């Protein structure tokens, strides 16, 4: 088989996502007001933020 | 390039391609038995055509694992479908008949909200 | 009825132009009489005698943490956790 | 008559009736009173007079107001 | 030269004879606790927790100041080393107070961390009953910063960042034992551009950021990756926002560009983006009153504004705007047949299809290794603070001597300046002064031009001037001009190609005319015809939004995603941390939209499309923190005096429209003019 | 002493380590690594191809009578070139003890079901194929067992968000319980306890 295979039909992820969502490949920042690099020490993935929005009953997120 | 690795219901293409008309054959089949028992407001030939666009949308794939990992949730779906397994629920949810349908153009999507 | 344009201790009131007190016609608003900053400058200020003084909020272990405040500075010096005023003279 | 339920006791004879404490408010020297403290409260759900909630925080982004 | 062998938690490894033992330890991975090492400042031995206790030895030795030697075996998770940290920091904490719950540094405080890992689990002090701990009293030191003097544990951070990189000795050490105070022997302020990072570098949080008081919480807090625009340095950031709300602006460690510093300004502005923001589409009614009108119809009355124009348009870019927008204006302007694009700060002519022209040439981390620097008519200090301090780096270093040409300024070092006349910019250049003879003996030389300068016409000429004093100047991998310019979007309207002379569109004359997050107030309506129609897209209502006929909200840096370009010409990109308020949209989807509604689109419809376009405009805006390094940079002087528009603190904090719309910077103002009138009431 | 600190069992480490390297000793093909955790408890990581004869081993041995398979966890780590792991723990009634045998397994490669060893297993690779997505081979009935009947996706699969991607509502055009896309009324609040200084030395090696 190739190695480089598309899963997108098999994870179950809506296509809107598929076709929307660019992601992030990044060493996370270091805190400034901290002299540990313990949390630095790994690369991580996370998805571009979306909209948010004050629901008009109470005030949350 | 190139990998080994262990293959799932079939070796070739050719077995996988004959696995989903074996799948478009038995939901073909199990069609009328949905519409007559599931009490679902989908006449048989939209059903039909729903079953040709869940098809057409997967047409793309070309790695023969993907396909059989298909062939195998839509072998799940059809004994979800032949036992009933299920309510009128879950069976409309391929058609998505509580969702408002979206606009496309730049100056509706701009109008409305970002999304 | 004046609930529901009577302010919080938070300074928040809705506008008389709002959908938000449409939700008050059948409910009455819940604003606390008992504001702490009126309570808290209520208690008058403690004079004291030593440079430093201790507050553990007047109850043992049932108040706040024991700390330390300097009162060689001139002026009223505000306990940050109960509120409470010392001044030395 | 026909409307008690168990919200109308107090807070100081609460502990007393739910086999709390032993000791009788009468005798309870123990028990705070102050002056914030205010009387109690039945359940006053499916009234006019209930309670609703809300935010408490103000409005954060203030617009610019051009006159 | 050689490497010597050190044998760090029983592996070998080999190392430069001059670092210490602590360096040796971060080389082979292990973290050494500290309170007062930072790698930015220099080194002492006044906290004393990174106590390792070295093989054949009768006592531990400090890893942050102790240089290794060939032959030695350090222990880091050793009994001994382990014991002595446990000691050292139950003598920090004896007198600590119990202020946790009340102490903005909690949950990414040193002290809680470095208790949790290598600190003892109770209390050995008895004495909290009788006889107890200290407490000193809280200085003022200024209106940024929020002092509880109790929680300081006297590691000497703050007094050597002021001596050392902010430049002015306010801060010090007074007392002698336990009753040691660090802080200020008088009521003063201290000022610096760079006071922010001062809380960046208290470990315990005795200092602690006063717009930032007691907001949220360090673990509650969504930190996203973003670049500052109010400075042109391009200041790598991290935006905390929580609950769709932004809070503090926080730095980012890019070695290039700002390397942990940030100014106060960039810092101290996440206020402005609550206030005086702009939500709903505006459009001038008749009656002679701006009125909020919907999105739809404001955008068909800048359309039919837009045919009634019927030829005669010009658009106008800010300093907030970032690369897209400027590029989705080009776009609409050049699809609707105008030719003519604005920049608001000037610039030479024909220094546009050259980079180096407008370019800062020498890299931001390679000012730190500059010999000799000349700076012509530009302040350093409020301009672009951060190569502020890589001068002040290379001034404390590498022996930097520094020239100016213009009025006397500080610039936080000793510096000679040469006077006001431009006519002695031509006499460096000329080789008559000594000053041209130390720059052309020294071995890494440069010349820092403001941009004001290049503002003028005739000192456009000056600017070639410089340049042929470059081809006396070249060095092998070492540019020597260098352009400081002020905002962050003019590198990038040149680079995609503006004309940059904001009274070029005056000059043009239009019928409706695009406002595109400009500010700056150089524009007015006595200087456009009565039938203009100005359009505003920018996200805060200021002077420029003052004279618009039709509002449209656009989104802050914080709320929208774009490229801008740095002096040094790093293309880098924000990412959007929060939500924009109200009908506020970002500003390329409303040119896209306009572009829709008038009936000529732009081709792209999503921001990948764009990059591609950007792509297709210049290669190197497309990759992201690369730079490339540029060519070299290609006559009557005026007699005009020199001048700089930043001179003082005051005028530094309302450069830009959001550091205008902020209180911090009023309260600043408020702060630095009280200190000034009582000075002058007490002499 | 030291009260504080558990106090481990030498005799079960000693039993341990000897069953450990027999059973290293025994199967030279698919054994691939025998380890001894803390806490005296013996992971034997093997190959995928071993999934099936290892087990029947601990199955049938004279001094590998692993009677009861407890149960089969799945891990997924995304990071590995194989992405999921799969953890047999087995019980041991006439020794008294415990065997973990872990194998790693990729999205699409499959796994030898263990059924016709333990019957417990026809249930719980299901699981795994419900939570994870990993297809067990010559199993006599795999499906979903855990969640909805027309869900879309993998659970524990740590790509998977934590409040899924579709909401479920009751609407009355339809007269049905529908699927909408998904809105939190509260945003789910990430918490950042990552720690920033390390506080075990023996593990970064
Ligand atoms: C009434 C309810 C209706 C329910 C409809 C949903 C049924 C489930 C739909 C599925 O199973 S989606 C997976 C189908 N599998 C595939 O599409 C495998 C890949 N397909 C192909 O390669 C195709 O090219 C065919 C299907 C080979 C068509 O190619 P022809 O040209 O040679
Ligand atoms: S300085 Fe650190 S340890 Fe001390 S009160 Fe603040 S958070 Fe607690
Ligand atoms: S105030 Fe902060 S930075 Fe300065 S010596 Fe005290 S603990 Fe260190
Ligand atoms: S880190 Fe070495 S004594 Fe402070
Ligand atoms: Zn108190």
């Amino acid at each position: 088989v190739p190695t480089a295979v598309n899963l997108s039909p098999i994870s179950g992820v809506p296509e809107e996502h598929i076709r929307e969502r660019r992601v992030r490949i990044h060493i996370p920042p270091k805190n400034a007001m901290q002299s540990g690099t313990d949390n630095v020490n790994t690369w991580q993935i996370e998805f571009d933020n979306r909209e948010r929005w004050e629901n008009p009953l109470m005030g949350w997120a | 390039a190139v990998q080994q690795v262990r293959p799932i219901l079939s070796v070739d293409r050719e077995e996988a391609r004959k696995r989903a008309l074996n799948l478009y054959k038995a939901w073909y089949r199990q069609i009328p038995y949905i519409v007559m028992d599931y009490d679902i407001p989908m006449t048989v030939e939209q059903c039909r055509d729903k079953l040709r666009e869940e098809f057409v949308k997967h047409r793309n794939v070309t790695d023969i694992r993907v396909i059989d990992m298909l062939v195998i949730k839509g072998q799940m779906e059809l004994k979800e479908s032949v036992e009933i397994w299920k309510q009128k629920g879950h069976i409309m949810r391929y058609w998505k008949e509580s969702q408002d349908p979206k606009p496309t153009d730049f100056l509706s999507k701009f109008i409305q909200g970002v999304n | 009825r004046g609930d529901i344009e009577k302010v919080t201790h938070t300074g928040q009131v809705f506008d008389k132009e709002d959908y938000r007190n449409a939700r008050f016609v059948n409910a009455k608003r819940y604003v606390n009489e008992n504001w702490g900053i009126k309570l808290i400058e209520e208690v008058p200020p403690k004079e004291c005698t030593e440079r430093v003084v201790f507050c553990d909020g007047g109850d043992g272990p049932l108040g706040h943490p024991k700390v330390y405040i300097n009162l060689d500075k001139p002026g009223n010096h505000i306990c940050g956790y109960c509120g409470l005023r010392f001044v030395k003279k | 008559n026909m409307d008690y339920d168990g919200s109308m006791i107090p807070a100081e004879w609460y502990g007393w009736m739910h086999y709390k404490t032993d000791l009788p408010p009468i005798r309870d020297g123990c028990r705070p009173k102050y002056k914030w403290i205010a009387d109690h409260s039945e359940n006053l759900s499916g009234t006019k007079e209930a309670y609703y909630p809300y935010s408490t925080t103000p409005n954060k982004v203030e617009a610019w107001e051009p006159k | 030269p050689e490497k010597i062998e050190v044998f760090v938690d029983d592996i070998p490894v080999q190392v430069v004879p001059g670092t210490t033992v602590l360096q040796a330890a971060a080389q082979i991975g292990v973290e050494i606790p500290r309170f007062c090492y930072h790698e930015r400042l220099a080194v002492a031995g006044n906290c004393r927790m990174c106590l390792v206790e070295v093989e054949k030895s009768p006592k531990p030795v400090a890893a942050c100041a102790m240089p290794v030697m060939k032959g030695w075996r350090i222990k880091t998770n050793s009994d001994l080393t382990r014991k002595a940290r446990e000691g050292v920091m139950e003598f920090l904490l004896m007198n600590h107070p119990l202020d946790c719950p009340i102490c903005d540094q909690g949950g990414e405080c040193d002290l809680q961390d470095q208790a949790m890992a290598f600190g003892s689990d109770r209390s050995r002090f008895t004495d909290i009953n009788y006889t107890g701990k200290r407490a000193v009293e809280d200085k003022d030191i200024g209106p940024l910063v929020k002092t509880i003097m109790t929680r300081c544990i006297h590691c000497t951070r703050c007094v050597r960042f002021a001596s050392e990189i902010a430049g002015v000795d306010d801060l010090g050490t007074t007392g002698r034992g336990n009753d040691m105070q660090i802080g200020t022997y008088v009521e003063k302020l201290f000022l610096t551009e760079l006071s922010g990072n001062v809380i960046d570098l208290c470990p315990v949080g005795a200092l602690t950021n006063k717009p930032y008081s007691f907001v949220a919480r360090p673990w509650e807090i969504r930190k996203v990756s973003s670049i500052d625009v109010l400075d042109a340095v391009g200041s790598n950031i991290v935006v905390s926002t929580r609950t769709n709300e932004v809070l503090r602006i926080l730095p980012r460690e890019n070695e290039d560009v700002n390397e942990e510093w940030l100014a106060d300004k960039s810092r101290f502005a996440c206020d402005g983006l609550k206030r005086q923001r702009l939500v709903a589409p505006m459009v001038r009614m008749p009656n002679g009153e701006l009125q909020a009108v919907e999105w739809e119809g404001a955008l068909i009355a800048v359309a039919k504004a837009i045919k009634a124009a019927g030829g005669q348009i010009a658009g106008i870019s800010g300093q907030l705007a970032d690369l897209e927008a400027q590029v989705a204006l080009k776009d609409l302007l050049n699809r609707l047949g105008s030719e003519v694009v604005a920049t608001e700060q000037g610039f030479i002519a024909g220094g546009t299809d050259n980079r180096a022209n407008y370019l800062l040439n020498s890299t931001i981390a390679g000012l730190e290794e500059a010999d000799a620097v000349l700076l012509v008519g530009t302040n350093p200090r409020y301009e672009a603070p951060l190569v502020n301090t890589r001068l002040r780096k290379a001034y404390v270093h590498n022996e930097l001597q520094i020239a100016s040409i213009g009025p006397k300024i500080d610039l936080s070092y000793d510096h000679e300046n040469l006077g006001a006349d431009a006519a002695l910019v031509k006499d460096v250049c000329s080789g008559a002064h000594a000053f041209s003879k130390v720059l052309e003996g020294a071995k890494k030389p440069a010349i820092i031009i403001g941009a004001d300068l290049l503002e003028r016409a005739d000192g456009a000429a000056i600017h070639a001037t410089v340049a042929e004093y470059c081809k006396k100047l070249k060095k092998p991998n070492w540019n020597p001009f260098n352009v400081l310019q002020t905002n962050a979007a003019q590198v990038g309207a040149l680079d995609v190609g503006y004309k940059a002379g904001a009274q070029t569109a005056v000059k043009a004359q239009p019928k409706v005319l695009f406002l595109l997050n400009a500010d700056a107030g150089k524009v007015t309506r006595e200087q456009l015809p009565k039938d203009c129609f100005v359009v505003y897209i920018g996200s805060h209502g200021d002077n420029g939004a003052s004279i618009a006929d039709a509002v449209l909200p656009g989104a802050a840096y914080t709320e929208k995603q774009g490229i801008y370009v740095n002096t040094e010409g790093r293309p880098q990109q924000t990412l959007p941390g929060v939500s924009p308020p109200g009908m506020a949209r970002e500003d390329w989807k409303i040119l896209r939209a306009l572009s829709e509604v008038v009936g000529k689109p732009l081709p792209y419809d999503n921001l990948d499309e764009l990059r591609n376009r950007l792509e297709d405009v210049a290669p190197h805006l497309t990759r992201l923190g690369q730079l490339e390094p540029a060519g070299d940079a290609g006559k009557s002087i005026g007699g005009g005096a020199i001048d700089i528009k930043l001179k003082e603190l005051r005028d530094y904090f309302m450069t830009d429209a959001i550091s205008r719309a902020s209180p911090t910077m009023a309260k600043c103002i408020s702060a630095v003019n009280k200190q000034q009138r009582e000075n002058e009431a007490k002499q | 002493d030291k009260p504080t600190v558990r106090q481990p069992d030498a005799v079960a480490r000693s039993h341990l380590s000897d069953f450990g390297r027999y059973v290293a000793e025994c199967l030279p093909k698919y054994v691939q690594k025998v380890q001894l955790t803390a806490g005296d408890e013996l992971e034997v990581l093997i190959a995928p191809e071993g999934v099936v004869p290892v087990l029947q081993f601990l199955k049938d041995h004279h001094q590998a009578q692993f009677t009861n398979l407890v149960d089969i966890a799945g891990v997924d780590v995304p990071c590995r070139k194989n992405r999921f792991e799969v953890v047999y723990n087995l019980l041991s009634l006439r020794y008294n003890s415990r065997i973990r045998v872990k194998t790693y397994t990729d999205e699409l490669t499959p796994l030898d079901s263990a059924c016709e060893v333990h019957k417990a297993a026809n249930w719980y690779e299901r699981e795994i194929w419900d939570m994870y997505g990993v297809f067990f081979a010559n199993h006599p009935d795999l499906r979903r067992i855990l969640t909805d009947y027309g869900f879309e996706g993998h659970p524990q699969r740590r790509d998977f968000p934590l409040s899924g991607y579709v909401e479920l509502r009751y609407d009355d055009e339809k007269k049905r319980v529908v699927c909408e896309p998904l809105e939190l009324a509260q945003e789910f609040r990430k918490f950042d306890l990552s720690a920033p200084w390390e506080q075990f030395p023996n593990f970064r090696n």
